[PDB]
């Protein structure tokens, strides 16, 4: 129910992190 | 944090620093998960070998932070605990088992662009997130080095640092300690033919290793920096407390309802 | 390090 996970600066705002990728990609290997 | 990098601006919003009053001085990082609680690892609170023995009034909690020795005027936000639980059946005597316990904040805080609240897995994620190979990402305030020579430099950052690491497979953790470990840790790092490095260090500990959902979106927290063998070692990595696991606990705690 | 917080806190 409360919203939890999602950054303000970030995930809300449409943009990503610098690093935010190398996580991701790391699950298509 | 060994090998990291500074992080962005409002990158980890959960994240928490346990600040002590006198002396002065960064005990442990920590995480948000909501309005008034804070999860940590119990050994930042609590570890006899050393006459470690911290209360609700010996500490402090400053949430929203950046900069690791700046008083963010603007941005943090400085709260003081109403009490303290540690898991019952943490082992500080061999491995340190169990090592995460919640503070629950005098005040509930106020959310921000800074100051926002992990979320906690549910089974399916646990099961699907949590794979060996699989990156996290941990972050803290803690030594850049396991070592340095004294007076020249400063082993401490300046700001908030990030680094992501991939899981380990059991039995590779298991054969790299000749320590105990249970279900419920893990361990994660790059392996020395890899080619990368990085490891969390002292300071760091109750800090949170997060992984990302790409289906939902959100953040969510695996496990809290827990031990470790030095910092940045080869053959041997860094152990988390696994969050899933005993967020029974948690629950009970908690009490929501 | 530390830049001092208000002492209220401490």
């Amino acid at each position: 129910e409360a919203d939890c996970g999602l950054r303000p600066l970030f995930e809300k705002k449409s943009l990503e992190d610098k690093t935010e990728r190398e996580l991701l990609e790391s699950y298509i290997d | 944090i060994v090998e990291g990098s500074d992080a962005e601006i409002g990158m980890s919003p959960w994240q928490v620093m346990l600040f002590r009053k006198s002396p002065q001085e960064l005990l442990c990082g920590a995480s948000l998960i909501s309005d008034r609680w804070v999860l940590t690892a119990a050994h930042c609170l609590l570890y006899p070998p050393w006459d470690k023995n911290f209360t609700e009034n010996d500490l402090l909690v400053r949430i929203g932070k950046h900069s690791r020795t700046r008083y963010e005027r603007n941005i943090e936000k400085i709260s003081m605990l109403e009490k303290i639980y540690i898991h019952p059946r943490y082992n500080w005597r061999e491995n340190l088992d169990r090592d995460i316990a919640l503070m629950k904040l005098k005040k509930p805080v106020a959310f921000s662009d800074y100051i926002h609240p992990v979320c906690l897995p549910d089974r399916e994620t646990a099961a699907s997130l949590l794979q060996a190979g699989y990156k996290g990402r941990v972050t803290g305030w803690g030594n850049l080095k396991e070592t340095w020579t004294a007076n020249v430099g400063k082993g401490q950052p300046s700001v908030l640092q990030v680094v992501n690491l991939p899981i380990v497979e059991r039995p590779v953790c298991k054969d790299s300690t000749r320590i105990r470990i249970t279900d419920n840790m893990f361990c994660a790092g790059y392996k020395p033919d890899e080619g990368k490095r990085g490891d969390a260090c002292e300071g760091d500990s109750g800090g949170p290793f997060v992984m990302k959902s790409p289906f939902n979106n959100r953040w969510y927290q695996m496990g809290i920096v827990s031990w470790g063998e030095g910092c940045d070692r080869d053959g041997k990595y860094g152990f988390y407390t696994h969050v899933f696991r005993l967020k029974k606990w948690i629950q009970k705690v908690i009490d929501q309802f | 390090d530390f830049e001092e917080i208000p002492e209220e806190y401490l």
